[PDB]
C-alpha cells in the first residue's frame, strides 16, 4: 500500500536528496527522519507541511499518487534513514547515507565455487565478489544454466574504505547440495557504471 | 444571505413544573416552554454543505447534559484526582424527556433532508427551522437508544472510514426493542431480552451495507479488544440505576450467516461503583432500589470501531464502541446546522 | 512542553513476555490516544496499536491480535504495553508516539510529532553456535602478471558477532570483511576475503582466523589453491 524508494541513496553534502513514496490511496501523507541511535522526527505531514524547526531545505510534493521529500543541500544531521506514513501504515525506508566522491572505478569480479568441505554438508554456497569498485550503485545476478535465479540470494555490502574511497560487495547463491549437483554452469553476472558491458564471472562444476 | 457560524444556543422543552423527575427539573429552569405552531421554511435551488463531525451544536448540549448529571446524580462518594468527596445520595426519578436546540435572533437553523445523507458533504433538500426535534439526552455505550431512526436505508456514518481511530456510527431505518429488567426477590444481577429474529435480520442488513463500504469484503464482528467495563459492556442508566449488559451474543456472527432464532438475553449487573462519564473518576452509589426495575429502549443505533493494521486478509473485523458521549448527540444532531443571517 | 519518557531496555528469551511503560506529561493526558511502534532495522516501522486514556479504549493491529495489551494508569499518566508469547521477530525498538495535533475536543492521531526516547528490547535464545568455516579458493593457474582473490566463508553461526584476521593480523592489505548476514535458518553468515599477488600463492601461506566469543570459538583455517 506503501512503496518507498530507493532504498538506499549514496550522497555528498550539498548534494540534493529525492526521495519517493507512491501510495494506493490519497490521504495525509507524512515524512519521518530518524538519526542513527535516535528517535523518528516528524520533517513533513499532510504531504508539504513542515513541522516546526524543520528548515525549507525540506520540502514535500505530491505527483498523482507519488509524493516526494526533496532534501535541498544536505547537511551531516540530515542523513538517516527516512520513512513515508499513511495512517497505521508506513513505507520501507529510505536510508540516506554519505557518500565521498571520486572516480569511477569498475569492479573486480570473482566467482568461488563451494568448498569440497562444505559439499560433504548438503549445501552449497557460490560466492561472488565485486572488489573495490565506485560508485555504490551496482548490480548482480545470478544464472545457473543460463537460468536466472531469484530468492536463493543475499548481498553484503562494505562501508567506503577510509582510503580509497571505494565499497565491496559480496552475494552469496545458497543452493542444496543435490539441487547444485544438477547443473554445470554457475555465473554471476556484474552490472556497474564502470563497466562498458556487464561482465561475468563463470565456473562449471565438475572441472578446474 | 447567510454564513456558518457558532452561538449560544438556547433550550426548549415540555418539562412539567410537578415533576419530581430530574431531567423534568432541570429543563425547568434551564430551558424554554416549546413552540405549538413551528415554522419549518423548504429553500428551493438551495444547496449546503454539513458536517456532524465538526458540529458546535453537539459541544454545548454535552456541557448541559454533564451540567445536568453534575446536579442531579450526586454520588454518595465521588473519588476523583486523590481525594474524597462525600455527599449525601437519596434514589432519584430519572428518565430522559426530548430536549430541543434552538437559535436566537439573528442566526438560524438549517436543516438536512435528503433520505439518505450520511452526515457529511452537501445536501439537497434543506429546510430552514428554529428548533431541532426533540432530542433525548440518553448516555450510552456500544447501543444508541430511544433516538431516531434512518428514513430511507441503513446509514453508515464517520468522519473518515479509511481511518480506525475515528469512530462509526450505525444509523438504523428500524427500532429492534430492548427490554431490560432486575426482578424483584442477588440483586445485583440483571438482564436484557432482544428478539434474535428482528435482531439478526437487521444485523444482516448492517453487514450488508458495510459491505458496500468495503469492497465486498467479508464483515466479521467481535467483542470490544479491552477498556473498562463502561465501554466493553452496553453501559446505560435505567430509573437511576447504572446497567452493565454483556452484548457477545448480540454480535453474533452465527446467526449472520440456525437456531439463534429466539430470544436474545444478555446478562447484567448493576453496578454502584462506576467510572463518570463526565470524566473524572468513580462514583460510589447505593444499591439498586427494591422492586422490579424495568426499561424497554429502541435499539436505534449502533456504536462500531474498525480494526486496522498492516495485514492483507480480505474481511474487515468490527467492535461495539463508544465512550464519547458527545458521539452520542452526533448522531442525533446530525442533520443541523447554525448559520448566522449577514 | 510534552514529554513522553519510556522504561529502559530490556532482553528476553523465546516464549517470554515483555512490559514496557510510557510516562507523558506536559498536556492534558486524557485528550489524546498513545500509539505503539516499534522500529526493526531493515522492516518496515509497525504500528502495533492505540489507547484512548479516558476508558482505556484499544484497537490492536491485526496481526497483533491476541499478543498485545495496551492499558494506563490515569494519576501516573504512564501508558503500558504487553506483549506475549515474545519470538526472534519482535527484536526491535519500542516507541509510544502521540499525534501533534491533540485539544481538548478534536484530534488527529497520526501525525507523530512526539516520541518516546524509545525501548530496544532483544529477544533471541540462550544457545550459542560457533561458526563453520570454509575455504574461498584462488583460481586454477598462477597468472603471474595479476593479483588473486581469496578469503574464507564463515557459515551457520549464532549470535552476533564473529572477527577474522589474516595470518594472525599480519595480513591486512587488501582484506574485506563483510557484514554478516542473517539467513533463513535463523544463523548468521559472512565472508572475509583479501587480494594477493598472484606470484605469491605457491610461496604465501594464508590463515583466516575466525574469532567467536559467544561459542568460545577460536578456527585457523588455511586456504590454498585446489590440486586437479
Ligand atoms: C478524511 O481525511 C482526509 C485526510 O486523511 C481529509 O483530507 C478529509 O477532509 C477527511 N474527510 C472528511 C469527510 O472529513
Ligand atoms: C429532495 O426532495 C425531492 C422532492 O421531494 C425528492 O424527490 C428527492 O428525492 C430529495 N432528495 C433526497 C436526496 O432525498
Ligand atoms: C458521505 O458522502 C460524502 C459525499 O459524497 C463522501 O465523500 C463520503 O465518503 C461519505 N461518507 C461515508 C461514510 O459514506
Ligand atoms: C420506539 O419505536 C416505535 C416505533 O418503532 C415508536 O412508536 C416509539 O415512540 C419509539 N420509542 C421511543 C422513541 O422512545
Ligand atoms: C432499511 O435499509 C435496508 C438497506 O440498508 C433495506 O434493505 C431495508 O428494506 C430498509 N428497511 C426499511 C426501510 O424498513
Ligand atoms: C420484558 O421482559 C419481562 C421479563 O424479563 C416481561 O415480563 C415483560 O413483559 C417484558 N416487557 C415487554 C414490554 O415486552
Ligand atoms: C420475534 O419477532 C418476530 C417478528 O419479527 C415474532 O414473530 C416472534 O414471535 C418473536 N419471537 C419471540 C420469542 O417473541
Ligand atoms: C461477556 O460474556 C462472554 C460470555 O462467555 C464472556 O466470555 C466475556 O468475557 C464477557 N465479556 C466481558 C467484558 O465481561
Ligand atoms: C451464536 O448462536 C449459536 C447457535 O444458537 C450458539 O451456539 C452460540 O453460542 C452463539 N454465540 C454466542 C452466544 O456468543
Ligand atoms: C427509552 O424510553 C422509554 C419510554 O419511551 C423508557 O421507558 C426507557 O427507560 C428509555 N430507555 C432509556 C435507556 O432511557
Amino acid at each position: 500500500v506503501l512503496t518507498q524508494s530507493p532504498g538506499t541513496l549514496s550522497l555528498s553534502p550539498g548534494e540534493t536528496a529525492i526521495i519517493s513514496c507512491r501510495t494506493s490511496q490519497y490521504g495525509s501523507l507524512a515524512w519521518y527522519q530518524q538519526r542513527p541511535g535516535q528517535a523518528p522526527r516528524l520533517v513533513i505531514y499532510s504531504g508539504s507541511t513542515r513541522a516546526a524547526g524543520i528548515p525549507d531545505r525540506f520540502s514535500g510534493s505530491r505527483w498523482g499518487p507519488d509524493y516526494n521529500l526533496t532534501i535541498s543541500n544536505l547537511e551531516s544531521g540530515d542523513f538517516g534513514v527516512y520513512y513515508c506514513q499513511q495512517y497505521e501504515f508506513f513505507g520501507q525506508g529510505t536510508k540516506v547515507q554519505v557518500d565521498i566522491k571520486r572516480t569511477v572505478a569498475a569492479p573486480s569480479v570473482f566467482i568461488f565455487p563451494p568448498s569440497d568441505e562444505q559439499l560433504k554438508s548438503g549445501t552449497a554456497s557460490v560466492v561472488c565478489l565485486l572488489n573495490n569498485f565506485y560508485p555504490r550503485e551496482a548490480k548482480v545476478q545470478w544464472k545457473v544454466d543460463n537460468a536466472l535465479q531469484s530468492g536463493n540470494s543475499q548481498e553484503s555490502v562494505t562501508e567506503q574504505d577510509s582510503k580509497d574511497s571505494t565499497y565491496s560487495l559480496s552475494s552469496t547463491l545458497t543452493l542444496s547440495k543435490a539441487d547444485y549437483e544438477k547443473h554445470k554452469v554457475y555465473a554471476c553476472e556484474v552490472t556497474h557504471q564502470g563497466l562498458s558491458s556487464p561482465v561475468t564471472k563463470s565456473f562449471n562444476r565438475g572441472e578446474c | 444571505v447567510w454564513k456558518d457560524a457558532d452561538t449560544t444556543l438556547f433550550c426548549a422543552s415540555d418539562a412539567k413544573a410537578h415533576e419530581t423527575e430530574v431531567h423534568n427539573v432541570w429543563a425547568t429552569h434551564a430551558c424554554v416552554p416549546t413552540d405549538p405552531n413551528p415554522q419549518e421554511i423548504h429553500l428551493e435551488n438551495v444547496t449546503e454543505n454539513f458536517n456532524m463531525w465538526k458540529n458546535n451544536m453537539v459541544e454545548q448540549m454535552q456541557e448541559d447534559v454533564i451540567s445536568l448529571w453534575d446536579q442531579s446524580l450526586q454520588p454518595c462518594v465521588k473519588l476523583t484526582g486523590g481525594s474524597v468527596i462525600k455527599q449525601a445520595c437519596p434514589k432519584i426519578s430519572f428518565d430522559p424527556i426530548p430536549i430541543h436546540y434552538c437559535t436566537p435572533a439573528g442566526y438560524v437553523i438549517l436543516k438536512c433532508n435528503d433520505k439518505n445523507f450520511n452526515g457529511t458533504g452537501p445536501c439537497k433538500n434543506v429546510s430552514s427551522v428554529q428548533c431541532t426535534h426533540g432530542i433525548k439526552p440518553v448516555v450510552s455505550t456500544q447501543l444508541l437508544l430511544n433516538g431516531s431512526l434512518a428514513e430511507e436505508e441503513i446509514i453508515i456514518r464517520s468522519e473518515n472510514l479509511t481511518n480506525n481511530a475515528k469512530t462509526i456510527i450505525v444509523h438504523l431505518n428500524k427500532s429492534v426493542e430492548i427490554n431490560c429488567t432486575r426482578p424483584s426477590n442477588d440483586i445485583r444481577k440483571a438482564y436484557c431480552e432482544i428478539n434474535g429474529t428482528k435482531w439478526n435480520k437487521v444485523l444482516k442488513q448492517v453487514t450488508e451495507k458495510l459491505k458496500e463500504h468495503f469492497n465486498n469484503k467479508t464483515i466479521i464482528f467481535q467483542p470490544p479488544s479491552g477498556g473498562d467495563l463502561e465501554i466493553t459492556m452496553h453501559h446505560f442508566n435505567c430509573r437511576g440505576e447504572f446497567f452493565y449488559c454483556n452484548t457477545t451474543q448480540l454480535f453474533n456472527n452465527t446467526c449472520i450467516g440456525k437456531g439463534c432464532n429466539g430470544t436474545i438475553t444478555l446478562p447484567c449487573k448493576i453496578k454502584q461503583i462506576i467510572n463518570m462519564w463526565q470524566g473524572t473518576g468513580q462514583a460510589m452509589y447505593a444499591p439498586p432500589i427494591d422492586g422490579k426495575i424495568n426499561c424497554v429502549s429502541n435499539i436505534t443505533g449502533i456504536l462500531l470501531t474498525r480494526d486496522g493494521g498492516a495485514n492483507n486478509t480480505s474481511n474487515e473485523t468490527f467492535r461495539p464502541g463508544g465512550g464519547n458521549i458527545k458521539d452520542n448527540w452526533r448522531s442525533e444532531l446530525y442533520k443541523y446546522k447554525v448559520v448566522q443571517i449577514e | 512542553q510534552v514529554r513522553l519518557s519510556q522504561s529502559g531496555g530490556q532482553m528476553k528469551k523465546p516464549g517470554d513476555s515483555m512490559r514496557i511503560s510510557c510516562r507523558a506529561s506536559g498536556y492534558e493526558f486524557i485528550n489524546c490516544p498513545i500509539n505503539w511502534i516499534r522500529l526493526a532495522p531493515g522492516k518496515r516501522p509497525e504500528w502495533m496499536g492505540w489507547m484512548k486514556p479516558r476508558w482505556g479504549a484499544v484497537s490492536y493491529a491485526r496481526q497483533l491480535q491476541g499478543r498485545v495489551t495496551m492499558t494506563r494508569d490515569m494519576y501516573s499518566e504512564t501508558a503500558f504495553l504487553e506483549l506475549r508469547s515474545l519470538t526472534s521477530d519482535d527484536t526491535a525498538v519500542y516507541f509510544c508516539t502521540r499525534g501533534k495535533y491533540c485539544t481538548a475536543r478534536d484530534y488527529y492521531n497520526w501525525d507523530f510529532e512526539h516520541w518516546g526516547q524509545g525501548t530496544p528490547v532483544t529477544v533471541s535464545s540462550a544457545s550459542t553456535k560457533g561458526p563453520s568455516v570454509f575455504p574461498l579458493a584462488p583460481s586454477s593457474k598462477s597468472t603471474s602478471g595479476g593479483t588473486a582473490a581469496l578469503g574464507c566463508l564463515v557459515k551457520d553461526y549464532f549470535p552476533e558477532p564473529v572477527t577474522v584476521s589474516w595470518n594472525s593480523g599480519a595480513l591486512t592489505s587488501g582484506v574485506h570483511t563483510f557484514p554478516a548476514v542473517l539467513q533463513s535458518s535463523g544463523l548468521y553468515s559472512l565472508s572475509s576475503v583479501v587480494t594477493v599477488p598472484s606470484s605469491s600463492l605457491g610461496t604465501q601461506t594464508y590463515i583466516c582466523n575466525v574469532n567467536h566469543k559467544p561459542s568460545n570459538t577460536k578456527v585457523d583455517k588455511k586456504v590454498e589453491p585446489k590440486s586437479c
